[PDB]
């Protein structure tokens, strides 16, 4: 009521896009509050045959915004706002925290083979790679040295938005790569 | 719902 | 490669 004005305030959606998503919200979860299981299990069904635990989680924690280990619909809708409606650079942004593991501003090695890891693991069983990049430690060493123009082990926020642009393949797995081809 | 998590998770992936 | 953007497309197509 009250509230609906503000989040119409704070997204790119209309009222009536508002309140459209939250009765679909509400109605897929009564409670209100999404939590990590309720979200893994979203991902299970349109990949059953694979392994989405840790992509989903990864996912999960770039929605919880303030960390509590739910995801209340302000939340939810500012999530979908951005990387349906943002600027390109904001849904760069998003990308980038999506990766960006541990919060620190950079993206490791490590960071990125985590989340490369998890999408093989999700969907890896449906699709046939080049040799070349059959395996996470494959794709990422190439896309990695790419993208570290510092030779410093860990991309910046810049590093992930020039690399980015120049392949967009790097964030294949994201609707952001429509942005970008 | 399946037709709402689709649609959610295709503006994420899709 | 695109091959995981080839099967998302597929995968939560409606
Ligand atoms: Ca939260
Ligand atoms: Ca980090
Ligand atoms: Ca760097
Ligand atoms: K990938």
């Amino acid at each position: 009521p009250e509230v609906v004005e503000e989040l119409t305030r704070k997204t790119y959606f209309t009222e009536k896009e508002v309140q459209q998503w939250y009765k679909g919200f509400i109605k897929d979860c009564p409670s209100g509050q999404l939590d990590a299981a309720g979200f893994q299990k979203i991902y299970k069904q349109f990949f059953p045959f694979g392994d989405p635990t840790k992509f989903a989680t990864f996912v999960f924690n770039v929605f919880d915004e303030n960390k509590d280990g739910r995801i209340e619909f302000s939340e939810f809708i500012q999530a979908l706002s951005v990387t349906s409606r943002g600027t390109l650079d904001e849904k760069l942004r998003w990308a980038f925290k999506l990766y960006d593991l541990d919060n620190d501003g950079y993206i490791t090695r490590n960071e990125m083979l985590d989340i490369v890891d998890a999408i093989y693991q999700m969907v890896g069983n449906t699709v046939e790679l080049p040799e070349e990049e059959n395996t996470p430690e494959k794709r990422v060493d190439r896309i990695f040295a790419m993208m570290d123009k510092n030779a410093d082990g860990k991309l910046t926020l810049q590093e992930f938005q020039e690399g980015s642009k120049a392949d967009p393949s790097i964030v294949q797995a994201l609707s952001l790569y429509d942005g970008l081809v | 719902n399946i037709e709402f998590r689709k649609a959610f998770l295709k503006i994420l992936h899709s």
